[PDB]
DNA sequence: GGGCGGCGCCCGAACAGGGACTG
DNA sequence: GTCCCTGTTCGGGCGCCG
């Protein structure tokens, strides 16, 4: 078959970002893969005279001895010239395949190999780094899909026909199945689309319940006699939760304050106050109006540790217009990994932000730079990768959201 | 001889061109020196006589070479080097000996004029040219171009390097269980072979790599230990460095503290304990290279302390799959921690130091957490395996740290070891408000124009107290006003800030800053028995604080 | 005495981003 | 927006190797 040429964005070059370093289960599973992938044509060894490079690493399943391997193709995916099922996400059960595989049946434009090229790195450095890059359409790269969509529709069409209820969506290298039937007919079913794709050359996240996600939504707490520092608390909050909600009061609640008072000191709500407190409550149940999302935007995920395993988090994509709010919760104080739970946090937020809408989002996460960056590998499960900032939130926004 | 590999297709940037820069005037000796290296490049077809029509040139030089009566002879490729493509680095590293596993048998090879033993891109020949001035009158001096890779192009590495990986892939491929260690033209050879049947395997690689034209001269083919290696002395069952010998230079410059400190870090990866704090904090305002610095006596204990240490004699040993890596981290002050790498008791595989300063305020904890990252980092990079940890800190400590912090942070498997100083915070902000303890609302102003402040407080007892400041700023009033609540009250205090910056910071726990206000702060902290925190919203009305938002903004 | 590439440490200079402020 | 404060990156020294 003939390629289809792709250029990048205008003004921009390709990506120049170094390895990082690997384990060596990690370096010997990308020996194993890149030898019988060069063996079979899919990739061509290169020199230093490519000026380009994208990190590469390999994971593994739970329970299964095949490694997978990962291109970083954060930046290229960001550099490459441009190119949503909303039922998706009403549906009662979906099931995300690999379909990844498919992709090396295409070849790349010629032209446009030069720009994925990676390097292997060693153990204790014993060689130079082994560069590679692609002749084929590589997994993980944003154009793999967008090529591949013909081939994929002729695959899926009689699927389809025979299968009008059930929803088939494809981000980068997965593709997600939804349907209503029951979790065995359902289960069938899919068995029956993957010995579908294995009909073609196209070889096939274990469930997804989309209908079970739920938005977290800000508390306010219920109490039989309040201090001082209570109310103060109390007070901060609605302050802050104004920016969200614009019909909270605070002015009957902060009146109660007046006065140089001691925090541990006792103070009765007036039935003024108590007034304010119930329509605060009540305001807090409303949803955010005015909350439209912006395809043209990139989605702002922000996550917050709330303790013992509690994590909260918001997407949006203007400040305070949140697209949604909810929280991840796990077994909490035995032997807790904080970098493994906020992994797993920023995974399954992903997924939720690509069923509902179809993107990932730009993750501001609560943690410092080297400890992510040491850890995060070891606990990723996805074939997609979310661009990152790590900020040092104030605990002020962690008592904000908390429960 | 020149290697039949295919060459590397080279070009020059886009809208470039080649060097055009006259050769500056050198020393009869170098010129003897070239003409002797040029001579005998040129009957090897190395370089090339170019004649008119080549409009390029670039000056040339030579130094002695490391350890021998021999020349090496390079070019200053500046211009070419700013007119080149770009490449990609294939060197990620460099091999460490601690990595290194115990082997039956043991080689060492250098091969003999690497660079000029490997073609240059024929198209980009004509960019390489330079001239020999041959200072007699009777000699006219000749122009050559190169044919091979120079030395002083910025290509000519990573070119030489990928290169040599081409060329042992197929003795890799043939022969898996011979281990090479390949740096830039050295090559380890280590196999689970015996004395003799080892021989010939290195024959055999010797002969591979004299078909791709590249020899192995005898006189840099080590047989047996100690081997000399990446600036290591191998021994059988254990190595070392070869001797570090540090500058007793008397009056100290910027450049002699660089290499002073540059010494010290090279030598810390095998000599525990080894420190640079005040060397290098005697670093911080200089302006210039050359300028003379009175060394600091903290800066001078410190020196004498490095060399104490580094008279002593030390070894590494080598890695044993089969156990399990240990890091055993010990804490000094000012922020400085050293470490050892090992697998049995006594019997390092490596040592090293973290002293990086990342904050303006940060705590014990914090440092041990990136040192641990950092050693990390490393052990993954030599030995591709993460250590388990011997840390001094108590689970109790541990636990509380991240219970009370609101970011994600985490150790691996770690044991407890009880060599002080331990790592332990050194207060805890209470979680709710206590009874009995005076309330302290705090704020600070300052005018933004005239930088002129107020700083102060009111309490619930009725005490009420301002001071006014100089040169300063909101945030500095604010942790001033926090400051003097701590020095106004008793073993147990609340207090109420306005300010989300002095809570953030304070609620850290930091025990260390680079500020002095904060530093006094910590001390105040540590003196207390009890201190709780609160926030308001600024400029709300809320009783106390707007008390003394009235009385700081007069 | 100077040219090249790699890694390391350590410092400062630019640059980015969030909070608090003036009238 | 400006001022302040804080974190990150990138370049320049030195060390070591080739
Ligand atoms: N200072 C140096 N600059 C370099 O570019 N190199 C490069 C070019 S030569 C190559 C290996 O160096 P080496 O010391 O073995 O010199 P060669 O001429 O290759 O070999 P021999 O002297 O024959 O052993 O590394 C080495 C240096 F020491
Ligand atoms: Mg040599
Ligand atoms: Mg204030």
């Amino acid at each position: 078959i003939e390629t289809v040429p792709v250029k990048l964005k205008p003004g921009m070059d390709g990506p120049k970002v170094k390895q990082w370093p690997l384990t060596e289960e990690k370096i010997k599973a990308l020996v194993e893969i890149c030898t019988e992938m060069e063996k079979e044509g899919k990739i061509s060894k290169i020199g230093p005279e490519n000026p380009y490079n994208t990190p590469v690493f390999a994971i593994k399943k739970k329970d299964s001895t095949k490694w997978r391997k990962l291109v970083d193709f954060r930046e290229l995916n960001k550099r490459t010239q441009d190119f949503h099922p909303a039922g998706l996400k009403k549906k009662k059960s979906v099931t995300v395949l690999d379909v990844g595989d498919a992709y090396f049946s295409v070849p790349l434009d010629e032209d446009f190999r030069k720009y994925t090229a990676f390097t292997i790195p060693s153990i204790n450095n014993e060689t130079p780094g082994i560069r590679y890059q692609y002749n084929v359409l590589p997994q993980g790269w944003k154009g793999s899909p967008a090529i591949f969509q013909s081939s994929m529709t002729k695959i899926l069409e009689p699927f389809r026909k025979q299968n009008p209820d059930i929803v088939i969506y494809q981000y980068m290298d997965d593709l997600y199945v939804g349907s209503d039937l029951e979790i065995g007919q359902h289960r069938t079913k899919i068995e029956e689309l993957r010995q579908h794709l294995l009909r073609w050359g196209l070889t096939t996240g274990y469930e997804l319940h989309p209908d079970k996600w739920t938005v977290q939504p800000i508390v306010l707490p219920e109490k039989d006699s309040w201090t001082v520092n209570d109310i103060q608390k109390l007070v901060g909050k609605l302050n802050w939760a104004s920016q969200i909600y614009p019909g909270i009061k605070v002015r009957q609640l902060s009146k109660l304050l007046r006065g140089t008072k001691a925090l541990t000191e006792v103070i009765p709500l007036t039935e003024e106050a108590e007034l304010e407190l119930a329509e605060n409550r009540e305001i807090l149940k409303e949803p955010v109006h005015g909350v439209y999302y912006d395809p043209s935007k990139d989605l702002i995920a922000e996550i917050q540790k709330q303790g013992q395993g509690q994590w909260t988090y918001q997407i949006y994509q203007e400040p305070f217009k949140n697209l949604k709010t909810g929280k991840y919760a796990r077994m909490r104080g035995a032997h807790t990994n904080d970098v493994k739970q906020l992994t797993e946090a920023v995974q399954k937020i992903t997924t939720e932000s690509i069923v509902i809408w179809g993107k990932t989002p730009k993750f501001k996460l609560p943690i410092q730079k080297e400890t992510w960056e040491t850890w995060w590998t070891e606990y990723w499960q996805a074939t997609w990768i979310p661009e990152w900032e790590f900020v040092n939130t104030p605990p002020l926004v962690k008592l904000w959201y908390q429960l | 001889p020149i290697s039949p590999i295919e060459t590397v297709p080279v070009k020059l940037k886009p809208g470039m061109d080649g060097p055009k820069v006259k050769q500056w005037p050198l020393t009869e000796e170098k010129i003897k020196a070239l003409v002797e290296i040029c001579t005998e490049m040129e009957k090897e077809g190395k370089i090339s006589k170019i004649g008119p029509e080549n409009p390029y040139n670039t000056p040339v030089f030579a130094i002695k070479k490391k350890d021998s009566t021999k020349w090496r002879k390079l070019v200053d490729f500046r211009e070419l080097n700013k007119r080149t493509q770009d490449f990609w680095e294939v060197q990620l590293g460099i091999p460490h000996p601690a990595g290194l596993k115990k082997k039956k048998s043991v080689t060492v090879l250098d091969v003999g004029d690497a660079y000029f033993s490997v073609p240059l891109d024929e198209d980009f020949r004509k960019y390489t040219a330079f001239t020999i001035p041959s200072i007699n009158n009777e000699t006219p001096g000749i122009r050559y171009q190169y044919n091979v890779l120079p030395q002083g192009w910025k290509g000519s590495p990573a070119i030489f390097q990928s290169s040599m990986t081409k060329i042992l892939e197929p003795f890799r491929k043939q022969n898996p269980d011979i281990v090479i260690y390949q740096y830039m033209d050295d090559l380890y050879v280590g196999s689970d072979l015996e004395i003799g049947q080892h021989r010939t395997k290195i024959e055999e690689l010797r002969q591979h790599l004299l078909r791709w034209g590249l020899t192995t001269p005898d006189k840099k083919h080590q047989k047996e230990p100690p081997f000399l290696w990446m600036g290591y002395e191998l021994h059988p069952d254990k190595w070392t460095v070869q001797p570090i010998v540090l500058p007793e230079k008397d009056s100290w410059t910027v450049n002699d503290i660089c290499k002073l400190v540059g010494k010290l870090n090279w030598a810390s990866q095998i000599y525990p304990g080894i420190k640079v704090r005040q060397l290098s904090k005697l670093l911080r305002g200089t302006k210039a290279l050359t300028e003379v610095i009175p060394l600091t006596e903290e800066a001078e204990l410190e020196l004498a302390e490095n060399r104490e240490i580094l008279k002593e004699p030390v070894h590494g040993v080598y890695y044993d799959p089969s156990k399990d890596l240990i890091a055993e981290i010990q804490k000094q002050g000012q922020g400085q921690w050293t470490y050892q790498i090992y697998q049995e008791p006594f019997k390092n595989l490596k040592t090293g130091k973290y002293a990086r300063m990342r904050g303006a305020h940060t705590n014990d904890v914090k440092q041990l957490t990136e040192a641990v990252q950092k050693i990390t980092t490393e052990s993954i990079v030599i030995w591709g395996k993460t250590p388990k940890f011997k840390l001094p800190i108590q689970k109790e400590t541990w636990e509380t740290w991240w219970t009370e912090y609101w970011q994600a942070t985490w150790i691996p498997e770690w044991e407890f070891v009880n060599t002080p100083p331990l790592v332990k915070l050194w207060y805890q902000l209470e979680k709710e408000p206590i009874v009995g303890a005076e309330t302290f609302y705090v704020d600070g102003a300052a005018n933004r124009e005239t930088k002129l402040g107020k700083a102060g407080y009111v309490t619930n007892r009725g005490r009420q107290k301002v001071v006014t400041l100089t040169d300063t700023t909101n945030q500095k009033t604010e942790l001033q006003a926090i400051y003097l609540a701590l020095q106004d009250s008793g073993l147990e205090v609340n207090i109420v800030t306005d300010s989300q910056y002095a809570l953030g910071i304070i609620q850290a726990q930091p025990d260390q800053s680079e500020s002095e206000l904060v530093n006094q702060i910590i001390e105040q902290l540590i003196k207390k028995e009890k201190v709780y925190l609160a926030w308001v919203p600024a400029h709300k009305g809320i009783g106390g604080n707007e008390q003394v938002d009235k009385l700081v903004s007069a």
